[PDB]
DNA sequence: ATCAATATCCACCTGCAGATTCTACCAAAAGTGTATTTGGAAACTGCTCCATCAAAAGGCATGTTCAGCTGAATTCAGCTGAACATGCCTTTTGATGGAGCAGTTTCCAAATACACTTTGGTAGAATCTGCAGGTGGATATTGAT
DNA sequence: ATCAATATCCACCTGCAGATTCTACCAAAAGTGTATTTGGAAACTGCTCCATCAAAAGGCATGTTCAGCTGAATTCAGCTGAACATGCCTTTTGATGGAGCAGTTTCCAAATACACTTTGGTAGAATCTGCAGGTGGATATTGAT
């Protein structure tokens, strides 16, 4: 699924990074560091769903996972 | 219940601007940013009392957390709105 | 009268009070700290929610959506660095093109 | 016919997705990849859309936030393309490898 | 008229016993090591205070503990530590 | 009463499941402490007293020295990527760097 | 007592070229040294405001070992085998 | 002969040797003293327990030496192996200090 | 630099839809008024632990030469990555439901906090004994013919 | 394809500073018996949450074409590493004077802990701000005198 995440979008994200010329390379690299993130956070978030005896992965689980990994996010569970 | 500080910063954002509205995920991301700043300096203000050995958290220590965690003038300024608020406060 | 007018302030003494006992930050709160810190945290609120209905003013618009925060924090030298591990949701970035990307 | 000379869309893209806010990523893919990585770790589990949209904004920023790190260091070899050398460089010193 | 002032010394230093019989200690790596456990004792009753918050109990027992670990300690460190952990848990509620 | 043996040893521990209590209670991280959380911690940090403390007895062997002292904890950590990222924003006092040379500073 | 006045340039040429070497660097440019010295005394700056608050909230005159220490921390530099 | 090792070689000497030790670098009194002007300027008439002093210069030398390798690194990737003041501020630039 | 030919955003207005914002009710808090404990302020005085000095030594820092080789600057061209029109499909999105599932209440069995009243672990002292400087030659490792 | 020139080890030595272990308070667990909460354990609701179903519509996948950007190859001025001499200034050793911790007790100024007795959370409902076009406006861009 991590195919997905395609060479437009990925392309896009450069843009608004500022990025003017892309390597071809690029894109598989990206989907690398793409797929490490979500893994670390989700571990984290789901271990909070787990001790939390429920089945059903929060917003809120999702931003104390960010929050300990040193991301703070605004805007959801807050 | 789901408590929050919505109405408070809605009152603020009247204070400053009274020709101004606020959009709901904006209002969300202005809680998220006083809960942040909460726990920050009550977190640093605990830290604080306990290298000290006192069990009381005072209006003391939530000034030099302020001062620990605010950057320069936001710490001056935030620091005069406070002991301000204090004392108005205590003398009834 | 609430303890959020007798010291002068719109954030709620008596809940921040509270919020402090609950929390287990310590043992017992003097009554001089929530009302110190609730003065803190209606300061913030004030400074960036200037500065963001600002940003909205020049972008024509009468009312504050998280773009407008976003522009208000990174914009502000000492709100960015007190924000600087935090990210806005829906807040973009600030345009900004390195120089040497620009046409001859 | 017409045609933009190579590098000029380009700047107008940066241009036009630093201006704008919405999420760069078909939203539907990016539940796919979660739902999949979430499974290897816990399984039959359910998702808040929210918690779904928390994950997407947060990845996004951090991509974002990366390519810039990288630009600068594509830029500081003397470049105006980013390489995966690059996006090493960015990681190996931000700490993350 | 003597101030206190604890340590976690004697314990690492039986530990250094049982794991290497043959070797000594020198002050300041002994000092490393009080600076290490009270490191990560903060870190794990921190985790796990955050923990019993979200979750609207007022109290941390094991299970806290435990997930806290599985949150800080990286992979086999946190397989091996949850054993030991759960065993001692058990080993002692047996009042084995 | 009959006789008291501590905590610690009822557990199989050395680490004093006496202490890590109280240090619990006094700490403020919350309200009440369950009685097998002081265990279940203090079973955890003489874990990792150990597997530290091992893998810088091996760093002293190999430097010939009978007595640990901080540069072997330094290469005992670095060395073990595991202990790395765990204390990777912790700096050891009198540990020096890992012997390390980019290879393309290497003469030709 | 005395004025203390330009002591960052106590800070040697050698000594911040032994702490270059020690980093892994072969080749220093001859401008470095003064670039080094300018983040140094941002960095110190910063711990030493952080410990001296520290100082200051206990009503002390002496920045003690563990002040530092918590300061290094606030800063997330923290320090093994002092403080604690 | 006269005898003279090529520049480069006591560079890869000096790095092989003080990788391998854990000394202070910095001589200990002109820090010491660089440390009470520093203090100086925020409050003034303070003391130091000496290992306060020793405090700063270890984690200002791990600092600094983190820095270097993270420089070096940024000279190595564009191509060369001086490192210049392009390459600190690169360094910094990305660890977050300056962004 | 100008002339001219496409697309390119880009304000001025103009109609609605999905949201604000405004109001009506109320439990769930916030507030009060006492009545005490008890945390922490003050004022002694013991006494580490710091700033400051003398002082003499020799380790290093410092300044100048000397040219080795690195960095920087040009010039050149292979191919890679941008650009675009042409085709195809996988994302939206939009309700429509079914249920798997978080959220509540009411009991209790589980389990911890308390409330005064036998060593374990900390603080000097007491002996030992790794190991920091000293060397002297075995091994390099370098760099000149 | 060497060996002078040294620095690098590496093993052997040997006295002292630093560890390891001993000897005795006292600060602090631990054992016991009680007084509550707190954390579950079932049994039931409103909810989100996952499933389709079924199209259109963008958005993504493709193969062609080629403009320009990265890499390489060479110059060469010149910056910085290297070696030596020169004496500065940091290191070390103690030696105090005393500022300032920190112990120890008395004593207020304050916050807990009730027992009860409006704010702020929810959930509808009437505007309304922006969304979304739709052009025509210099605008920027790129081909061509």
């Amino acid at each position: 699924n991590i195919q997905g995440i395609t060479k437009p979008a990925i392309r896009r994200l450069a843009r608004r990074g500022g990025v003017k010329r892309i390597s071809g390379l690029i894109y598989e690299e990206t989907r690398g560091v793409l797929k490490v993130f979500l893994e670390n956070v989700i571990r984290d978030a789901v271990t909070y769903t787990e001790h939390a005896k429920r089945k059903t992965v929060t917003a809120m689980d999702v931003v104390y996972a960010l929050k300990r990994q040193g991301r703070t996010l605004y805007g959801f569970g807050g | 219940r789901k408590e929050s500080y919505s109405i408070y910063v809605y009152k603020v954002l009247k204070q400053v601007h009274p020709d101004t509205g606020i959009s709901s995920k904006a209002m969300g991301i202005m809680n998220s940013f006083v809960n942040d700043i909460f726990e920050r300096i009550a977190g640093e203000a605990s830290r604080l009392a306990h290298y000290n050995k006192r069990s009381t958290i005072t209006s003391r220590e939530i000034q030099t957390a302020v001062r620990l965690l605010l950057p320069g003038e936001l710490a001056k300024h935030a620091v005069s709105e406070g002991t301000k608020a204090v004392t108005k406060y205590t003398s009834a | 009268k609430t303890r959020s007018s007798r010291a002068g302030l719109q954030f709620p003494v008596g809940r921040v009070h509270r919020l402090l006992r609950k929390g287990n930050y310590s043992e017992r709160v003097g009554a001089g700290a929530p009302v110190y810190l609730a003065a803190v945290l209606e300061y913030l609120t004030a400074e960036i929610l200037e500065l963001a209905g600002n940003a909205a003013r020049d972008n024509k618009k009468t009312r504050i959506i998280p773009r407008h925060l976003q522009l208000a924090i990174r914009n502000d030298e000492e709100l960015n660095k007190l924000l600087g591990r935090v990210t806005i949701a829906q807040g973009g970035v600030l345009p900004n093109i390195q120089a040497v990307l620009l046409p001859k | 016919p017409h045609r933009y000379r190579p590098g000029t869309v380009a700047l107008r893209e940066i241009r036009r997705y630093q201006k704008s806010t919405e999420l760069l990523i078909r939203k539907l893919p990016f539940q796919r990849l979660v739902r999949e990585i979430a499974q290897d770790f816990k399984t039959d589990l359910r998702f808040q859309s929210s918690a779904v949209m928390a994950l997407q904004e947060a990845c996004e920023a951090y991509l974002v936030g990366l390519f810039e790190d990288t630009n600068l260091c594509a830029i500081h070899a003397k470049r105006v393309t980013i390489m995966p050398k690059d996006i090493q460089l960015a990681r190996r010193i931000r700490g993350e490898r």
